[PDB]
RNA sequence: AAUAAAUAGUCAAUUAAAGCAAUACGUGGUGAAGUGAAACAUCUCAGUAGCCACAGGAAAAGAAAACGAAUGUGAUUCCGUGUGUAGUGGCGAGCGAAAGCGGAACAGGCCAAACUUAUCAUUAGAUAGGGGUUGUAGGGCUUGCAAUGUGGACUUGAAAA
RNA sequence: CCUGAGUAGCUCGGAAAACGUUAUUUUGAGUGAAUCUGCCCAGACCAUUGGGUAAGCCUAAAUACUAAUUAGUGACCGAUA
RNA sequence: UGUCAGAGCACAUUAAUGUGUGAUGGCGUGCGUUUUGAAGUAUGAGCCGGCGAGUUAUGAUAGCAAGCGUUAGUUAACCAGGAGAUGGGGAGCUGUAGCGAAAGCGAGUUUUAAAAGAGCGUUUGUUUGUUAUUAUAGACCCGAAACGGGUUGAGCUAGUC
RNA sequence: AGGGGUGAAAUUCCAAUCGAAAUCCGUGAUAGCUGGUUCUCGUCGAAAUAGCUUUAAGGCUAGCGUGAGAUCACAAAUAAG
RNA sequence: UUCUCGCAGUCAGACAGUGGGGGAUAAGCUUCAUUGUCAAGAGGGGAAGAGCCCAGAUCAUUAAAUAAGGUCCCCAAAAUA
RNA sequence: GGACUGUUUAACUAAAACACAACUCUAUGCCAAACCGUAAGGUGAUGUAUAUGGGGUGACACCUGCCCAGUGCUGGAAGGUUAAAGAAGGAGGUUAGCGCAAGCGAAGCUUUUAACUGAAGCCCCAGUGAACGGCGGCCGUAACUAUAACGGUCCUAAGGUAGCGAAAUUCCUAGUCGGGUAAAUUCCGUCCCGCUUGAAUGGUGUAACCAUCUCUUGACUGUCUCGGCUAUAGACUCGGUGAAAUCCAGGUACGGGUGAAGACACCCGUUAGGCGCAACGGGACGGAAAGACCCCGUGAAGCUUUACUGUAGCUUAAUAUUG
RNA sequence: CUACCCUUGGUUGUGUGCUGUUCUAAUUGGUAACUGUUAUCCAGUUUCAAGACAGUGUUAGGUGGGCAGUUUGACUGGGGCGGUCGCCUCCUAAAAGGUAACGGAGGCGUACAAAGGUACCUUCAGUACGGUUGGAAAUCGUAUGUAGAGUGUAAUGGUGUAAGGGUGCUUGACUGUGAGACAUACAGGUCGAACAGGUGAGAAAUCAGGUCAUAGUGAUCCGGUGGUCCAGUAUGGAAUGG
């Protein structure tokens, strides 16, 4: 900027232990968006037909939800939310926590 | 320009709590404070160190 | 062009801007500043609106 | 010839590139600078330019002591993506992945050894052969049944298009 | 019985690797293992586990370019170009 | 050194208070450059004519417009094709929930004993055409003594033979 | 025969030019410094300030205008108190 | 002229008055705070003047009333006590 | 002033510069010493200390005073220190295993910086003045004044010796003095308060010599007093011939002012028929050289060094050659 | 009688280099000779002088302006030289504030387990007077004295029952914060309501987030120490890290 020390070099740096490694990833299933999704017993192969998850891959699944729904669906995800689990159980569906 | 730094730390868990000053010329004697300790979550006697 | 290594190592971006950064003048000389100043600059924040303009067109 | 002999050397005969050029490449070797950091030495451009040698019309690289962390793939080369990721650097300027994917193209073979045969005053420890190219371990060794072939990294003859 | 030895690793400096020397490959000097229950790799190192079998050689294939020849072309300039 | 008047003089048009010259009167210190400020004795120009210096590649930002459309879309490299649009190829990118450096949690996250407080949150779209700006590539362009590598040079001339 | 040569040596000379020739290539070196930048019209309208900067003929931000949009007025301004 | 965004721009100002500092309270001098002007702004008067007073130019206008200022003539108009 | 015969900065300048025979010193015993390069190879040298390289001065006469404090150079091996390097030793990491716990811990491998040793070198002990260099003050003191022979005095490692002294050397200062000189700040001999002279960056002189400098004079004359004349060539006119820098456009007067602060162009007065030639220059801040003066540029180039980082090279140890 | 171990002197035995050496067969040679070749080189051989050295290679020292690359700040009322470069108080400085010089002045890289907090109580400087040592000024007594001491200190402002004197409990000179404001380009810096825990003071009241306030320090790396609900390159640790 002209000769003064630049803004960043005045600021300190941020440290992260996980160097040389990849961040943890999943495929997340939002609740308010699957309302228009019309299919029970969700799984990997079912969502590929909607082009949300890549077929030539392998990645755990993640569940999130804070809304009320009535259609009973059977979820197959590797991570669950307890409040979302209760809410979806109030919908007469089923959820199994995958390893 | 002068160095009066001394580190008061806990004794039940050996913390490093507070940096303070105390003139070594008047007395080179240890001072035992009583202040709060996190890992003990209570007021304990802290002792001085370099 | 390509992003700057120093910038990405010192700028944290989240939803809708609001760059996150820490406060300096804390990590070297403890006795030179009071504990009130130390914890007041211990937290995180975002730079002013003028510098917001200066950085928004820079990244 | 020294040095008996043999050598070296000398003479004689046969075969090779020997050289030149397309400012284009490719390979190998050698090997500066200024530019920037509004300074500069670490650094950057940069193994840049340049110089030399080589052969080619294509070359090099090429077959896991490969990757890599998944019941993952199974020569290599090249194009986008991954990606400016993880990172590296007076952590300054700057520098830039590794797998995977979408792709073009997609052939794997040949040696020495143990083991043995014939030839080297057959002390050769060499010559020419059978064999043999190894981790879904295998080969040499003793000892059987089979298999009557396919493709090439491939010979010229004959015709045709 | 065999599986490529002054061989690999290692020390003193390096180079190539995103790479400034760090796993990985190599050397100017020195060094000196292994025999298949082997040995190497899995960005120091060990155990465990998984993967691999070098230290000999070869290999057109996709890809860079038209000095030069042929046929055709240009929302290429038209003799201060 | 011309303007406006203005008789006079010579006249006859893109039919028009027609044109050309101007005795005289009134007025009247050039054109750029950069400078606090240039009428200047600051500089550039002898004149004429021709030529003569803000584009593009990729990338980001902001604006305008349109297409598409809230589990949208665009396809990249590429393949069939007058080397065409296009069709196919969904590899990847944006938003779709985020918090942080993280184990992880999640309409909450982290800081904290806090369910205290505070921060960030609490979806508000994508692709192109275009304009301008910005980033690197020579990046409006002219300009130096510069630096490094290579090369000709003792017949001028110095010394020697 | 120039990261040199030559020199009874004065910065002498090295094709009229030498405190280190000329030529080609990098190369269109760099230039915070001089120079200029080429058709027209419509609207608003400056500053020549403070700090920092090896900062002083340079750059950044705050102010000093504009382009568009929103804020409807307890806001800013014009006067009285 | 309040908030966002695009977008420059300058950091060399100059002068008269006002309160000043330096200076020697000398300077068309310098260093500030106020008003004004030029730069970016033409006009009249001050004889000729960047700065003063009167003033803010859309075009035409051989029309008028005016601002400062002025009325023997040059050069436009006045005299009376 | 320098000894000269001489070398010279082509194309600004020749000496008080260099040079020289000579003098002085150091180093050098053959693969000499040194130098070129990298190396072969090569000069020195097809040389052998009466010789060579290098350093300094520069006929000849006479001398060269002191100091090794600091730097250098050499010698020195006692003592302190001293890298690379060789390797005493230990903890740690793992666990075959001892284990229900706590923990413990074999062997292999792996990070460690060492014990000890470890050269050159540095510190240190002496010398080295024809090596780099330096070589002081203050106060008081004489029966003439005056003067300072002297005495006391501190620091340094040690206080200018001979000589020459207002010179090529003195700012004050144009200091005298005696001069030549009618009238001498530069000309001469002398006086000695010598800032910051002074003995190998040699010194004091020295006969001759000098495109060297200065001083006085003989004669000499147009250099001058003091100006003028003569003849060619141009310049002048006529014929043939055919060139430049520069140049915004211009038909281009002055006084007083004015003003970017020095007017041909502006304001008020004044002056001038138009056009050539012989002319020389006051102006047109005349032409030519983006000044060669100074300053700025984090501009360039170069040089020096007790600036920095390296490096050519020399050289020491370990190590392979290497028994 | 005997099982274990300390100081010193020897001490059979080896591992080693080091000091001095003997020999050549490694090696050097510009010792001399023969042949190639009827050749100053060179090749082979012999001889001689040396001989584990020299030279050479590497590593690491010492020396090394011969050489390479660079550096040599700024403001300057011409330059260089000179002074300063940061922080804070007063006047300049236009009765808020803001606001220049190479202006006039001044201080700063602090002090402190007390000069801190709290509760208790106490209130001048001075002058005059009266007194052995005993001064112009020692301490007390009596007053007067209204700011003329002190509130670490260079200065400013405030400070008279105070912010000072002494007495007592101690150590909030806490932890996590933090709305709201302060003035500004930024870095920043200033106060601070109020809450949670858990304290000290004093019966409680409430106070205590350093002093009466305004000066009394330099980020960011880099490297280092303790601890950490953290990660751990196939697994575990370790290592390496946050």
């Amino acid at each position: 900027e002209g000769g003064q020390t630049p803004l960043y070099r005045r600021l300190p740096k941020f440290g992260n232990a996980r160097k040389g490694f990849l961040k943890q990833e999943w495929v997340v299933l939002n609740l308010n968006k699957i309302a228009k999704l019309k299919l029970d017993k969700i799984n990997r192969a079912s969502l590929i037909e909607k082009q949300v998850i890549s077929a030539k891959s392998q990645l755990p699944i993640k569940l999130i939800g804070h809304t009320k729904l009535e259609k009973p669906l059977h979820f197959e995800v590797h991570k669950v939310s307890k409040q979302a689990l209760k809410a979806v159980e109030n919908a007469n569906g089923s959820v199994k926590l995958l390893e | 320009a002068v160095k009066r730094s001394t580190r008061l730390g806990c004794n039940d868990c050996r913390e490093i709590n507070y940096l303070t000053f105390k003139n070594v010329k008047k007395n080179p004697e240890k001072l035992a404070l009583n202040k709060f300790c996190s890992r003990c979550r209570k007021v304990v006697v802290h002792k001085e160190v370099k | 062009m390509k992003v700057k290594s120093a910038a990405k190592k010192r700028f944290k971006l989240t939803k809708s801007g609001q760059i996150k950064r820490k406060h300096a003048y804390t990590s070297h000389l403890a006795p030179h500043k009071t504990t009130k100043q130390k914890r007041h600059l211990r937290k995180q924040g975002t730079v002013s609106a003028s510098d917001f303009k200066r950085i928004g067109n820079l990244i």
